[PDB]
RNA sequence: CCGUGAGGGAAAGGUGAAAAGAACCCCGGGAGGGGAGUGAAAUAGAGCCUGAAACCGUGGGCUUACAAGCAGUCACGGCCC
RNA sequence: CGAAUGCCGGCAUGAGUAACGAUAAAGAGGGUGAGAAUCCCUCUCGCCGUAAGCCCAAGGGUUCCUACGCAAUGGUCGUCA
RNA sequence: UCGAUGUCGGCUCGUCGCAUCCUGGGGCUGAAGAAGGUCCCAAGGGUUGGGCUGUUCGCCCAUUAAAGCGGCACGCGAGCUGGGUUCAGAACGUCGUGAGACAGUUCGGUCUCUAUCCGCCACGGGCGCAGGAGGCUUGAGGGGGGCUCUUCCUAGUACGAGAGGACCGGAAGGGACGCACCUCUGGUUUCCCAGCUGUCCCUCCAGGGGCAUAAGCUGGGUAGCCAUGUGCGGAAGGGAUAACCGCUGAAAGCAUCUAAGCGGGAAGCCCGCCCCAAGAUGAGGCCUCCCACGGCGUCAAGCCGGUAAGGACCCGGGAAGACCACCCGGUGGAUGGGCCGGGGGUGUAAGCGCCGCGAGGCGUUGAGCCGACCGGUCCCAAUCGUCCGAGGUCU
């Protein structure tokens, strides 16, 4: 009754917290790609990400890659048979949330529409948190 | 199936949007205005927002309020002897209520709308 | 034919087995048995059952405390369940297990005054070269002085939707006792917050 | 004038009985508590006016 | 979607370069094609020699759509063009090879050859 | 009044013997009423003698919401004077 | 005289219906008065600006100014004209 | 029918007929199998997209299970079209000395805002349903829906002169169509956010507002409404039959599905499924409530006046809605408004600091603003009230 929400929210409980945050920047990651018999082979989309799209859980994103010839735009749930989801350059620094116009004038356009955010790869320094005292503090 | 979504609008956008706000300065003003009732009805929401704004007192939501009033001499009185009267007062710093019959002219009928206190 | 008051409360969708499954949630709070109706007094066979408890007992005319649970009797009123004479004490979800089918029915969405075209998917006049009146009309609606008039059923502009609608044999894919929630295959007559009724489906 | 027109005067039958549903309604009234006198319900009307409350003129 | 009308890109090196969609091969009336479908369709520009000359009228499998396809686990793809591979009545490609990605959909609906010869199926 | 013009071309009579044409009071902003008053008469009160029909009202009697019709007619029966 | 798509006149029906004549746009506070969305004043809002502003010809012929008016005219209202 | 019955074709909307083009039965076959042929039963459902012509029709392209033929004023112009036919202009070929003329060609050519009756699709008001109420129901009788292809397994096995390929049975995929839905996908999202130009203004700088549409322009975009998106449906099953096939069986010692009887047997009929439905005046059932004459007729309303259970009005509203109706609230309250939180959209506000001569750039900052969505909160508003309404006719 009292909120026909949040009782949906608790139907939800396949999330995720290990995922690392992106934004329209530059991620890259894996799936789960069935075939042969098997539902194994896990194969790496590689991409600038292009939209996210905010919803709580079942907020999907959507990743353009130029394979050959073409373009290819990918779109992900953000949940599920995702194994890994480690990102390449957080850079964009887009001054836009959904970013489409690269699909018209994609090359090295992008390149210098799309600069390195220093400051969201600055924080992953300070992040790289790797003193090994583990044992030890 | 139009309607499944808020806040009614006769006029089109940049002449209701004129109407809110020449509302606005007006009960602001005079602390009484006589208007029909559905005009009175959505007059309401408008007002509070600016209210509460003032409320608040920093230099933005000053810039903020003069968007719609674009009066200084009639902020001022907003932010300094207005908001004031609030402050203890969460939401609803504006009342309406009807009056018994219309308009020989057209038949309309009237609420009135104070400013509470 | 086992089946439960309910409110469809909004839909999303899951993972199964490794595919997206959309679904749509039901609450089917436990539904106390308020009357039962035998062949004999009544001529058929049913149980009243009786939904969304709360109430100030705002109970005058059916004050009917008649039967144990008439604890001040349900807002949303109480429906009958044909064919169907249980545990006389309350019907939960776990009534339900996943993987049964059902069949589910509500209230389609209030669509008012619908133009044909949207009622029944009619073709509608030309958006150009034709004359300009006619786009989202009719057509014709008869021949001439046989039969002279208009046929009983002929499909036109009105009132459409804000009607009852059973939709069938949809799977069960989750029952959460705990909460009196239900999972369902995504797509049930009526807007969210609505009344919804959900009984054991015709495949047998 | 041109297409549609009708066939036939009407019956005063007819008519009168198409305006069967043209009676009004008479006005829904009440007595102002605290004054003298016969309102419409949640209305503040010049017989009194409110309590703490704004109105015409009254000392 | 592909109707009969859209023009198709060729991602082989059968000779064609565009075929223009004149009727799919599904039912008696299937509205559109998609990743999978078989089309006839008119040859329209063509490389001087090989396999297919301009207005040779031949079958394709349409392989990538601009169009998203939606798959079961609710994840999509979308290509930018639609491209078609041609192929002999029973059902094996002509050419040699096959240029760009391709729809993995292709592999459920059996043209094996064609999703080896892609450089990379998505 | 119509038409540039030649030209075309209507409608519209009646208080009462006498104006004695209704002071003054009442409701109303007035228009209109209601009393008072004149008169043999005012349902002769001022485009006022007579005031037919269509047409519109108000009151009263009989009557009608499971019947189908050129509306009437023949018969019975009920209710009303 | 009952018919001439008759002649003049009056009164119906459609009907409380279509319409109320440019989608440049309004709002509030005060006055006035029997009565005000429609008149006066103020302040906000919008529209015109080789004009929708200013001046002249022709045409019109008192429509000009001021004071009284509100039956009718004004496509509503009217205290305004 | 000339005081007017618009007169091809197209579109839109259908509905009917069977002499059936698919799909379901079936008997003959010059039927080996597969595939035909032919006739018989059967419209339940289906019966495509293009090129050419105003075309009807037809031929052609690519498909298809199929690409049926007709009626409804050569159905349908108070529904649209006007390409053709069919006025006035013009031209050709042709006929006439001519003026002109030709189902011969050619280019052009005004298709009317208001529905009174019947009909039809929706939605109400009245009254009735023999006390008065509030719920829940039964289903007489209606309507809806009925489709079909492929691949595989049996088995390349029955059959075969081979060069192919079944019956029966069993599985897994499609295509159209129908009812619903917004999670996903994909649209809109008229002021939710940002950016841009010109000009006028507030207040000079900064910072804002007006107008460039009834959004100036641009880039995004929740809720909702939606299809390209999603889930479902045709059924299974039973019953009676059609053509057709039989059992037993005389009249007629034989024979005969028939005269007595009995079995099989169709996408067709009936039921089963979904929706409407007691104005089903034949006005149904069950649960639960309120019950009294208080005052007067010819003695139970044909009686008024207060009432009862209840119900209206008025008010806040609603994925209900043209109005009405419906549903939910009315202070004992979270109904709308405001405010707060969460979602969500935009994508680091203003101000200050610093950097650069400057346009600018960094930091503060995922900032600032912020419709509808899921909620919370009595701050504002549903104040105070009124009017209805049994008192219950007969063996």
């Amino acid at each position: 009754m009292n909120r026909g929400a949040l009782i949906k929210l608790v139907e939800s409980r396949y999330v995720r917290t290990d995922l690392p945050e992106f934004r329209p920047g530059d991620t890259v990651r894996v799936s789960y790609k069935v075939k042969e018999g098997n539902r194994t082979r896990i194969q790496d989309f590689e991409g600038i990400v292009i939209r996210i799209r905010r919803n709580g859980f079942n907020t999907t994103f959507t990743v353009r890659k130029v394979s050959y010839g073409v373009g290819v735009e990918r779109i992900f749930p953000l949940h599920s048979p995702l194994i890994q989801k480690i990102d390449i350059v957080q850079r964009g620094r887009a001054r836009r949330a959904k970013l489409y116009f690269i699909r018209n004038l994609s090359d090295r356009e992008i390149r210098r529409k799309l600069r390195a955010d220093r400051k969201r790869i600055d924080q992953d320094r300070a992040a790289e948190r790797a003193a090994k005292e583990e044992a030890q503090k | 199936r139009h309607l499944k979504s808020g806040r009614k609008l006769n006029r089109h956008s940049s002449h209701r949007l004129a109407l809110y706000r020449n509302q606005a300065k007006s009960l602001l003003t005079h602390g009484r205005i006589t208007t029909t009732v559905p005009k009175a009805k959505e007059l309401r929401g408008f007002v509070d927002h600016l209210i509460h704004l003032a409320k608040r007192g920093d230099l933005h939501a000053r810039r903020l309020v003069l968007r719609d009033l674009q009066d200084v001499k009639l902020v001022r009185k907003l932010f300094d002897e207005i908001a004031p009267r609030y402050r203890d007062r969460q939401g609803g710093y504006t009342r309406v209520l009807k009056l018994a019959e219309r308009r020989r002219g057209d038949g309309a009928p009237l609420a009135l709308v104070e400013l509470v206190e | 034919m086992k089946g439960i008051l309910g409110v469809k409360v909004g839909m999303t969708r899951i993972f199964r087995d490794d595919r997206a499954v959309p679904v749509t949630v039901i609450l089917a709070g436990p539904c106390p048995v308020v009357q039962r109706r035998t062949p004999e007094k009544d001529g058929y066979t049913a149980v009243q059952l009786g939904f969304l408890p709360q109430n100030p007992k705002r109970v005058n005319r059916p004050l009917k405390g008649h039967f144990a649970k008439a604890g001040v009797e349900p807002v949303r009123i109480l429906r009958e369940i044909r064919d169907f004479n249980p545990e006389g004490d309350t019907v939960t979800v776990e009534i339900f297990k996943p993987g049964e089918r059902v069949d589910v029915t509500g209230t389609s969405k209030g669509r008012g005054f619908a133009g044909v075209m949207k009622r029944w998917n009619f073709a509608g006049g030309p958006d150009s070269h034709g004359a300009h009146k006619i786009h989202r009309h009719p057509g014709s609606i008869g021949n001439r002085k046989t039969p002279g008039r208009v046929y009983k059923g002929k499909k036109m502009a009105g009132h459409y939707g804000a009607e009852r609608v059973t939709v069938m044999n949809l799977e069960v894919v989750d029952v959460i006792p705990e909460e009196n929630l239900l999972l369902v295959k995504g797509a049930v007559p009526g807007p969210n917050g609505g009344l919804v009724i959900v009984r054991e489906t015709k495949k047998a | 004038a041109k297409h549609p027109v009708p066939k036939k005067k009407t019956s005063k039958a007819r008519r009168d009985a198409r305006r069967s549903h043209h009676a009004l309604t008479p006005p829904t009234l009440v007595p102002c508590p605290e004054c003298k006198a016969m309102k419409p319900p949640h209305t503040v009307c010049p017989e009194c006016g409110y309590y703490a409350g704004r109105k015409v003129l009254e000392v | 979607m592909i109707q009969p009308q859209t023009y198709l890109e060729v991602a082989d090196n059968t000779g064609a370069r565009k075929i223009m969609c004149i009727r799919v091969l599904k039912g008696s009336n299937a509205k559109y094609a998609t990743v999978g479908d078989v089309i006839v369709a008119s040859v329209k520009e063509a490389i001087p020699r090989g396999a297919v000359k301009e207005g040779d009228v031949v079958k394709a499998v349409v392989v990538r759509t601009k169009k998203e396809i939606k798959r079961p686990d609710g994840s999509a793809i979308r290509f930018d063009d639609n491209a078609a591979v041609i192929i002999n009545n029973q059902l094996e490609p002509r050419g040699t090879r096959v240029f760009g990605p391709v729809a993995r959909e292709l592999r459920e609906k059996g043209f094996m050859k064609i999703v080896s010869l892609a450089p990379e199926v998505l």
